């Protein structure tokens, strides 16, 4: 006999979110520490997520079987329909929003009647693109720039930003990228003409790419190809959802400099710790980094595991407690249609629970929503000596902000007033200079950034050149290379 | 011979110049 | 919705080459894309604000 | 498609300028200066100093620039010329002061005292 029972509500692309709820169904019923006694049952039902009715009548569905809790994983379309559903029959809603086709998440701006209680809890954290941006691009000190967007991306999301730059008194433009970019591309050459061309061109040297990974690889190469990028552009891609196999091919069909803002999972690096969490273990399929799987699971996928794991552990202190309320078939649109009595100590335990998971830790703030996100930043480098290549230049956080920023020279010197003067003896030599061009070193290593240290030549002359081009003082130090750079009033 | 800061050094040796920062200088050692 | 076509037609025939859009806290900013970018294949200096609800505050802040 | 209009005689008012359909259309009709100077008291003098270096620049070629700024509308921007030259002939290759910025463009105007 089961009393666990869950309903699951997914768009008709979300197979992966199926079967990572399954799995973690699965692990959960074969976890003894939690739910002791009590096997978890559920119902997935798989809509159109364009059609609203279609989701309100399956999730209707779902009710009237009898369920403790109902999951979603869907667009904003039918999410608003759905959430007024779970307020109207005292079902907790557990709402995974997925973008459409890789495109960055913006808010589902539904606006739900606020005059109810809310059966909602917002799985997926804030979408925060718009701040991470605008970071960034102050951290570079952008002053002129164009945002690239996808046909799926609502610019809603970037209203904030596009205020932000505007009262800062930028110089930014917006595009649409159709589907299609040979056309767009196409187009633009026969039209355009060489001075307008410069100025395209200019404008291509600073952009954002919002947009899914798969355009944002096509536009990159037909823009490389085309020649209307060169080594001096940069690029920045940002995206909550940008796998590994994606970073790599942007970075190798690029040319210049490309930085990449991905959304990231603080999960433990021990080998053994990496599939358990606590006495909670993993399917080695979805926490192995090794594993194909878990390098081809969606963001949402993490999302979903976390939240089965969540509602196990909050049915399992309802449990605990003597506070059990069981599930009822409701009715959907009827005469005398009536909530779960045992719906709203439901969602209060929910509300308040908190696991360690997939996603790092997944809990729910006083507005329903999970607060906690992470994004890393990438970003390309060059030399002859390393070739083209990636790495890890920082990470941003709503809560610490940004986290990290995006040698020491020899240096031979002669005493010869007033370009080398000496400040200050210690033991009767120098440890402070000063002069003509000491000032200039000075104002050399604060603005590179270098350090340095200063050490007087063998003579405190420029020497005479010996027999065979032989070189001896200050000069011959920097021939034999033994001083990096020389501080003087060298001829 | 042969460095990566030459081409850091010409340019602030220019830009010094340029601010004005590099003639308060002369005044400094030199009135 | 026409809304878009209009406007274009009228900067048009005033010559306009720079201009700022000021729109509502209710306005969706979709409705204008297309204008938008139009504008900026014509090179024009377009620059956009949503206006709050509460204007002196805004104003004053500036 | 509504407009203002004012004259004294008619004062404050609105009137339909024209339509628009999506079948037939619309019927009825309805730049930045680079300064480079030499600074050379009182042509051009530096009336206040920040950083060993002129922010704000006074005298009579600075009043005669603002005369002529009103007039094209334009506005400008001021930077010293690093060399604290004028310019004259250069047979040593490449021309130096005002002259050799204009020349090779690092400005597009000259305002000094350039014989």
């Amino acid at each position: 006999d089961s009393i666990i029972h869950i309903g699951a509500i997914f768009d008709e692309s979300a197979k992966k979110d199926d079967e990572v709820f399954r799995t973690a169904v699965g692990d959960l019923n074969q976890n003894e520490e939690i739910l002791q006694t009590e096997k978890i049952t559920f119902s997935v039902t798989f809509v159109d997520g364009n059609n609203p009715f279609q989701a309100v009548q399956e999730a209707c569905e779902l009710m009237n079987q009898g369920i403790l809790a109902l999951v979603s994983s869907i667009g904003c379309t039918s999410a608003g329909s759905l959430q007024s559903l779970a307020d109207a029959m005292h079902i907790p809603h557990l709402f995974i929003q997925r973008s459409t086709a890789g495109t960055p998440r913006s808010g589902c701006g539904l606006t739900r009647s606020n005059r109810n209680d809310d059966y909602t809890l917002s799985v997926r954290p804030p979408v925060y693109l718009n701040e991470v941006i605008l970071r960034v691009v102050t951290e570079y000190a952008w002053q002129k720039f164009i945002i690239f967007y996808d046909s799926e991306y609502d610019i809603r999301g970037i209203q904030e930003f596009l205020d932000k730059v505007s009262q800062q008194g930028m110089d930014v433009a917006l595009q649409k990228v159709e589907n299609n970019i040979n056309k767009m591309i196409t187009t633009l050459f026969d039209t355009m003409r060489i001075e307008e061309l410069n100025r395209y061109r200019d404008t291509l040297r600073r952009a954002i790419l919002v947009m899914n990974p798969a355009t944002a690889k096509s536009f990159i190469s037909e823009v490389v190809e085309t020649n209307l990028v060169a080594f001096d552009c940069h690029w920045i891609i940002i995206n909550e959802e940008i796998n590994d196999v994606d970073v790599q091919e942007l970075v190798r069909r690029s040319i210049g400099r490309l930085t990449i803002i991905r959304q990231t999972f603080p999960v433990p690096q021990n080998i053994s710790q990496r599939c358990f969490r606590g006495n909670h273990r993993i399917s080695s399929t979805l926490c192995d980094p090794k594993d194909p799987f878990a390098q081809n699971m969606e963001i949402s996928n993490l999302y979903i595991y976390d939240t089965v794991l969540l509602l196990a552990n909050a049915f399992h202190k309802k449990l605990q407690d003597r506070k059990w309320h069981s599930m009822a078939s409701l009715s959907c649109i009827r005469k005398n249609s009536k909530p779960w009595q045992g719906g709203r100590s439901m969602l209060e335990t929910i509300k308040k629970g908190g696991v360690n998971g997939l996603t790092g830790d997944l809990e729910f703030g006083e507005n329903g929503g999970n607060p906690n996100v992470h994004f890393e930043i990438l970003g390309t480098n060059y030399g002859e000596e390393l070739g083209r290549g990636v790495r890890k230049l920082g990470c941003w956080n709503p809560v610490t902000g940004l986290n990290g920023s995006l040698v020491v020279l020899r240096v031979v010197t002669v005493l010869e007033e007033p370009f080398v003067m000496v400040s200050e003896n210690v033991l009767g030599k120098p440890k402070k200079y000063q002069g003509f061009s000491i000032d200039v070193l000075d104002a050399l290593s604060n603005y590179l950034g270098f350090n340095y240290e200063i050490y007087v030549a063998p003579d405190h002359k420029y020497g005479s050149p010996q027999e065979d081009g032989t070189w001896n003082g200050l000069v011959g130090e920097l021939v034999f290379k033994r001083a990096d750079i020389g501080i003087s009033a060298l001829t | 011979h042969g460095s990566p800061y030459r081409d850091v050094f010409s340019q602030r040796i220019l830009e010094l110049q340029q601010s004005g920062d590099m003639d308060i200088l002369k005044h400094k050692w030199w009135p």
